[PDB]
């Protein structure tokens, strides 16, 4: 998923957060890994 | 002379009050209320306390 860029402490699991309330929340084991990146100029140009 | 009798139930009324004093113990934990604990700290936090 692709997230705003300054909240990548709010998809931490087990911590709520604003765009992971509306949007997501994880287990808390959550077992799996999280990888994260900006991806400035992929995605933004005024998109 | 009755005390032999007397212990008996102070013994068992000392130990009962001492587990009821161990409740109010936070044993290390910052506060000693359940509820607390988890309002205060978030789930990963608050499971260690």
């Amino acid at each position: 998923f692709v997230i705003r860029g300054d909240e990548v402490r709010q998809i931490a699991p087990g911590q709520t957060g604003n765009i992971a309330d509306y949007n997501y929340k994880l287990p808390d084991d959550f077992t799996g890994c999280v990888i994260a990146w900006n991806s400035n100029k992929l995605d933004s140009k005024g998109n | 002379a009755l005390g032999k009798l007397q212990d008996v139930v102070n013994h068992n009324a000392q130990a009962l009050n001492t587990l009821v004093k161990q409740l109010s113990s936070k044993f290390g934990a910052i506060s000693s209320v359940l509820n607390d604990i988890f309002s205060r700290l978030d789930p990963p936090e608050a499971e260690v306390q």
